[PDB]
């Protein structure tokens, strides 16, 4: 299904004003693309 | 092969010591080694401190006809233990170590109670965290006198903490269903004594094929573990569908659903009913094993049926609560209705008996009559569970006692207790060969000087029960009146007024006022169970009795009938079944001959059934 | 022959039983190993497989076709090809029509799923397939955290208050941006308040309202 | 008048008998 | 999965039986060498029951009887009959001396394994040959060890590891190493050692079963095709043939007559590897060593038949059937007399 | 009401005694402080190098023991501070 395109957005966390957060893994690590192909049902799965 | 020559024993015979041997065949010389271990034990469990084996030769006769087998022994003499001294870093537990490394001196030396001492220190250890010991020993020995002293050298080692709990095996079953049955906390020092309570928390529930439980270390830390349950579900509960429709039925039909965990939730369901030209019956039982996080169970049912002529129709509600009182014992109590009516009854003794005790006053020989109560009852039992499985056990026991009492302001006015018991004994390291009792007992009564009402009497006999004999045919039968019947110009001769003309007997169970069943079973494994079945059908042979009788029976009045008040005309048979945990279930196939029958028995030699009880 | 196994399994997979189209891969493999054919039958076959739900026979497809492969102008299709396989794994009919929650199971699949998916990325930044890539690395990411939240709200109804703390962490450390940790910070905060660890707990308490919305 | 359909799934028409039955 | 011929063979001469007698059971399935004597006319023979018997040589009857055994004493090895003591061992590394007048136990000692095979008499020296390779050198007159020597002990077979032979003061030995060696018999010091086989089949072709001194030549064949001809000073060969079987040899009229593993007979010259003739038509039937008896060879089999052979060129000349159950054990003869004893316990006087 | 159910025994917290307790002193380093005494099972997440050594147990229908030991770390890992709650307030 396309139920994954509902995910909500993420959104990063700020410290209190004079205290910080543990330092975080390296995984998990999404990087930052484009968005320049389709999703979905408008996607082309066959072999080439 | 053709002969093996121990030699060079003065104390034993070759005829005993080879009876422990596994050869006794061609190309089967490679497990030698393994009676080689078997002779070091015999002579060291015997305190022969200085055995050992020289030599052996195996060896081909001519043209490959055979083959012999020698081994060359040196057999000295009998060590006696002096005492055993233990030392190293015992870190406080010096109290109990010493307790289990007591001896009687001059006892005679065994390797094999020496590896004991050893595996038990480790064990004792276990239990306050140190999840990696280190314990060696050797013997000291003194010739002179044939003397040997013991030497253990111990380090407990690190005390491990546990990280976090893992489950790999969950694909419908929530998480919390498993975690809810682990005694081991994380964040907290690990128990092996702890731990390996989880491996049988997770077998009773019955909804696992196996567990496997497991140890692994943390690769950044000396003294952190993390342990992780491997479990795979077993396909539990089915849904039926039928239809019944046709020219004799009209339209009919018949459904039900039964899971013992439903969707992986941990509630177990069964909804049930049909529905035909003369019978309507609908059931809804619902339970929560885990009301609260402690264990506190909550559930019930409702129930609604009817069967037309003779005619009669119940239904009603039972409400029930339970507990856990210690890690083993349980308790259940609860509330319930009952409705029940009565229409066109045929005469008969006891029903008219229990009538003239509740002050009704049927008409002799007439079948227009009717009857209807309101009874409000309590509920109660007790239970005991240590078996290691949910389908076939292997060990433990189980009782499970039960009853009901009535409330007063209800129309019937009786007391009724069962008790349900079986016991697995092995005779078999392996747990193939073992031995099941099973007995059942019941009995009950009425307050205030009435009777038990008739249609909550007992039955016994047919697959559930007693193996053999046909569904309720075991007990007292029915003894009709000669007279207002519909069905005269056509049928039993005693109930209508044309034919019916003195009392008669008759092979209609009523079922009786107490019960006792037992029987003895003998599960083995068989030649033509493989892989694929090992795992899912259990053979057995068995052998059942079981008896039925009628308290407040009166002989007195009758002369020429059964005096059925003697408990002791116990009917017996014997056979042998087969348990399969098929797709569909545990279906259970038997067959089995009565050999101790009475007057009036109905035999059923071979039944089926679709199990899932017992 | 190749011709005609090939033509049938292509009419079958452009309008056809998807059983029908393996059964005729297969004859062709078992016939023509290594033909040039190959290089299309047998992703016609794991494609195939992930249609008929084959999923065991998809993966064991995708291994050999790697093995065999080690380098291939479409070997990110694969790699897409095999994290959708991981992704189908997780759920059933069952749980889906009811409504159910299906946080609480084993997330044993969304992790390998997670790692196929971000090696892809990495690997082929321009790959064309990037979008959804990214849209299925974010719905994953969630999925992992809800499974930890609730064992976190499992200990804290039971007592177990240092489980309750360190399972709190490393959903800080793995999950920092996910709503599941917003969702979790009262649970660390009351936590500490069943301990004498009050200064503790006004760190915590800062922590939420610096981020409360 | 039957049919074997799938593991734990079978179902039949067998004036009728028909029935189904599912086993999770 | 073989075809056992058998011949139209004329019993011709129709050899005379001249008795048979019983002791005991028999070896019956057992491998054994537990083979009767003759000595001063008197057949001595026992059964692994402990039995021990002699008979007149003349007619067969019994003269003496002993039991040996109260477990039974499992006797093998054979009886060895020299001047005035008896000599016979068993699996359980006891080895009996009796007398020769009247075979009451003379004495008996423990020799640390099995006499597996035939003991031998030399000047003083009783020599046992063990089936842990260990040879040892028992004083005749009680037991006592004077030495000991030890060849190396492959995981092989059994074959009747072959008992040793004497000649000019010193022991000749091998085993189932491929090699044979001789040891002073004054102190059991080797002299010398030599390899007769070599096989890339360590652990599925055999090595060694007697070897035989003529006129200072050692004489003696490996199983696993190796008939050599050696010195005696040292182990130098003097000509060897790829030649190879389990069973003892004749050599006699400088002429060396072998039976092979697959029980062919063939008959070679003494002086290299020439073969003078061959005979098949007791191929694939298991057959006994040979004797030599009034000029013909006589050989037998499994089925119970004797068979005798012209020297000359293989001739079959006749065949009998004697005992139904079969022979294990070579047949011997002296001073006219053809004596040979049955698998079972019934022996035999032709 | 409640007093009647059977509740398994909760543990919490690594384990701590006396014995081990007199035998840290300030001057310890990091490593000397895990080895003596195991390793932490609670930090300050958020914060300074401050360690928390927690000791609680919860016998079946018993009441609950417990004792803290808090331990203050300077950047050079050097131990700075030691704490102790013996009891509950």
């Amino acid at each position: 299904d396309e139920a994954y395109l509902e995910a909500a957005p993420l959104a990063e966390l700020h410290a209190p004003a004079g205290m910080i957060l543990p330092v975080t893994s390296g995984d998990y690590a999404i990087p930052v693309t484009n968005g320049s192909g389709a999703v979905g049902k408008a996607l082309d799965i066959r072999p080439p | 092969i053709q002969q093996i020559n121990i030699v060079g024993n003065h104390a034993f015979t070759t005829d005993e010591l080879i009876s422990h041997f596994q050869l006794r065949r061609k190309y089967q010389k490679q497990k030698l080694a393994g009676d080689l271990e078997t002779l070091r034990s015999y002579y060291l469990d015997r305190g022969y401190a200085r055995f050992n084996i020289d030599s052996t030769q195996v060896s081909l006769t001519p043209d490959k006809k055979g083959i012999y087998v020698t081994v060359n022994i040196t057999e000295g003499d009998q060590y006696k233990l002096s005492g055993v001294e233990v030392s190293g870093n015992l870190a406080g537990h010096s109290a109990e170590i010493e307790q289990l490394t007591k001896i009687e001196p001059g006892e005679l030396y065994n390797g094999t109670k020496v590896t004991k001492m050893e595996d038990d220190i480790k064990k004792l250890l276990g239990r306050y965290g140190y999840a990696y010991p280190r314990v060696q020993s050797m013997p000291e020995i003194n010739d002179a006198d044939k003397t040997v002293k013991l030497r253990v050298n111990v380090d407990a080692g690190n005390r491990f903490y546990v990280r976090k709990i893992r489950f790999e095996g969950n694909d419908t079953s929530k998480d919390a269903v498993l975690r809810r049955e682990m005694r081991q906390m994380e964040g907290a020092w690990l128990g092996s004594d702890l731990v390996d309570q989880g491996k049988e928390r997770l077998n009773r529930l019955g909804f696992f094929e196996t567990v496997d439980t497991d140890t692994q270390r943390v690769p950044g830390s000396p003294d952190q573990v993390d342990v992780v349950y491997k479990v795979k579900e077993r396909n539990t509960g089915c849904f039926n569908f039928g239809i019944g429709y046709g020219t004799e039925s009209g339209v009919s039909f018949q459904a039900g659903v039964q899971q013992d965990n439903w969707l992986g939730t941990g509630y177990a369901v069964g909804i049930n009913g049909t529905k035909n030209d003369y019978q309507t019956y609908a059931e809804l039982s619902v339970t929560n094993p885990y009301f609260t996080v402690d264990g506190v169970s909550l559930g019930g049912r409702l129930f609604y049926n009817d069967f037309q002529a003779y005619t009669n129709k119940s239904y009603g509600t039972d409400v029930t609560l339970g507990f856990p009182i210690n890690e083993y014992n349980s308790l259940r109590a609860g509330l319930g209705y009952v409705h029940n009516s009565l229409s066109n009854m045929q005469p008969q003794v006891a029903m008219w008996r229990y009538l003239y005790s509740m002050g009704e006053h049927p008409s002799t020989s007439d079948q227009d009559n009717s009857f209807k109560t309101d009874d409000f009852t309590f509920n109660y039992g007790w239970t005991y569970n240590k078996l290691d499985r949910g389908y076939f056990p292997t060990d433990g026991s189980r009782v499970n006692l039960t009853g009901k009492v009535t409330i007063p302001g209800s129309d019937n006015e009786y007391y009724k207790v069962t008790l349900d018991t079986a016991t697995y004994v092995p005779i078999d390291d392996d747990h193939k060969w073992v031995v099941l009792g099973r007995t059942r007992w019941g009995y009950g009564d009425g307050l205030g000087g009435k009777e038990m009402p008739f249609y909550e009497n007992f039955y016994a006999g047919g697959s559930s029960t007693v193996r053999g004999f046909q569904s309720n045919t075991i007990g007292p039968k029915a003894v009709y009146f000669p007279q207002a019947s519909n069905y005269d110009p056509d049928d039993y001769e005693c109930a209508t007024q044309d034919g019916a003309k003195d009392l008669c007997k008759s092979d209609d169970a009523v079922g009786g006022n107490a019960m006792a069943v037992a029987s003895l079973e003998f599960i083995t494994p068989t030649p033509f169970i493989s892989d694929k079945y090992a795992n899912s059908v259990r053979t057995s042979f068995f052998w059942d009795m079981g008896t039925v009788w009628d308290t407040n029976w009166d002989s007195s009045q009758y002369s020429g009938y059964p005096d059925y008040s003697d408990p002791s005309n116990i009917r017996m048979s014997a056979g042998i079944a087969l348990q399969w945990m098929s797709p569909l279930g545990p279906l259970v196939f038997s067959y089995a001959q009565p050999f101790k029958k009475y007057d009036g028995d109905k035999a059923e030699q071979f039944q089926f059934n679709i199990g899932k009880t017992w | 022959p190749p011709n005609e196994i090939y033509a049938t399994a292509q009419q079958k997979l452009q309008d056809g039983n998807w059983r029908q189209a393996i059964t005729q891969l297969e004859a062709l493999d078992n016939r023509y190993p290594f033909g040039p054919y190959s290089q299309q039958v047998q992703l016609d076959l794991i494609y195939a497989y992930y249609k008929n739900a084959d999923l065991p026979l998809a993966q064991a497809a995708i291994d050999r076709f790697i093995r065999l492969n080690p380098t291939h102008p479409n070997i990110d299709y694969v790699m897409y090809m095999r994290g959708l396989t991981n992704m189908a794994l997780d759920d059933s009919a069952l749980q889906g029509f009811f409504g159910v929650d299906r946080s609480d199971r084993d997330p044993q699949h969304a992790r390998a799923a997670f790692s196929d998916f971000s090696k892809l990325v990495r690997g082929y930044p321009n790959s064309q397939y990037t979008t959804d890539a990214t849209k299925r690395l974010v719905f994953l990411k969630d999925r992992l955290a809800k499974y930890e939240y609730s064992v976190a709200e499992y200990y804290t109804e039971r007592g177990a208050w240092v489980a309750v703390v360190n399972r709190v962490e490393g959903m800080l450390r793995d999950y920092p941006d996910t709503q599941a940790t917003r969702d979790a910070l009262p649970l660390m905060e009351n936590a500490y308040r069943q301990m004498q660890m009050n200064a503790q707990a006004e760190k915590v308490a800062k922590i939420i309202a610096a981020n409360s919305s | 008048l039957n049919a074997e359909i799938r593991d734990n799934v079978r179902f039949g028409l067998e004036a009728v008998n028909a029935n189904f039955r599912y086993c999770f | 999965v073989k075809m056992s011929p058998l011949p139209t063979v004329e019993n011709q001469f129709t050899p005379t039986t001249a008795w048979s007698t019983s002791v005991g059971s028999g070896i019956g399935n057992f491998y054994s060498n537990l083979h009767p004597a003759l000595a001063d006319n008197v057949v001595y023979a026992a059964d692994r029951a402990g039995l021990v018997k002699a008979l007149n040589a003349d007619d067969g009857k019994e003269i003496w009887s002993v039991s040996l055994a109260e477990e039974p004493a499992l006797l093998s090895g054979g009886v060895t009959v020299s001047g005035g003591h008896v000599y016979i061992g068993s699996e359980k590394a006891q080895v009996y001396a009796l007398n020769t007048s009247d075979g009451t136990v003379a004495w008996q000692t423990k020799v640390a394994g099995e006499a597996l095979s035939r003991p031998v008499v030399s000047d003083g020296l009783v020599l046992i040959h063990t089936s842990n390779g260990q040879l040892q050198a028992l004083n005749e007159a009680d037991g006592a060890v004077k030495w000991t020597v030890n060849l190396d002990m492959p995981s092989l077979s059994l074959r009747g590891e072959s008992a040793p032979t004497t000649a000019f003061g010193a022991a000749v030995v091998g085993g189932d190493n491929g090699r044979v060696s001789a040891v002073l018999m004054e102190q059991g010091q080797m002299i010398w050692q030599q390899r007769i086989s070599q096989a890339t089949g360590s652990t599925e072709i055999d090595r060694l079963s007697t070897p035989v001194v003529v006129n200072g030549v050692v004489f003696a064949l490996a199983y696993n095709g190796n008939l050599t001809a050696l010195d005696l000073r040292s182990g130098q060969i003097m000509w060897k043939r790829e030649l190879g079987s389990v069973n003892d040899f004749i050599v006699d009229g400088n002429r060396i007559y072998l039976v092979d593993q697959n029980d062919r007979v063939m008959a070679l010259t003494i002086d290299g590897g020439v073969t003078l003739w061959t005979q098949s038509d007791l191929l694939h039937r298991l057959l006994t060593s040979p004797v030599l008896y009034n000029g013909n060879l006589v050989v037998g089999d499994s089925e119970g038949y004797l068979h005798w052979i012209n020297v000359e060129d293989g001739r079959f000349v006749a065949q009998q059937k004697v005992d139904s159950s079969g022979f294990q054990t070579e047949p011997v003869a002296a001073d006219g007399k053809l004596l040979i004893q049955a698998k079972d316990g019934t022996v035999y006087s032709i | 009401l409640e007093r009647v159910v059977y509740r398994p025994d909760i543990n919490q917290g690594n384990y701590l005694t006396a014995n081990d307790v007199s035998k840290i002193r300030v001057g310890m380093t990091q490593q000397q402080v895990a080895y003596a005494l195991g390793t932490p099972l609670m930090s300050d997440p958020f914060g300074t190098n401050t360690w928390f050594y927690v000791f609680r147990q919860q016998p079946g229908h018993e009441g609950v023991t417990q004792q803290t030991l808090t331990l203050t770390f300077n950047s050079s890992g050097v131990l700075t501070n030691i704490d102790n709650k013996p009891a509950l307030s």
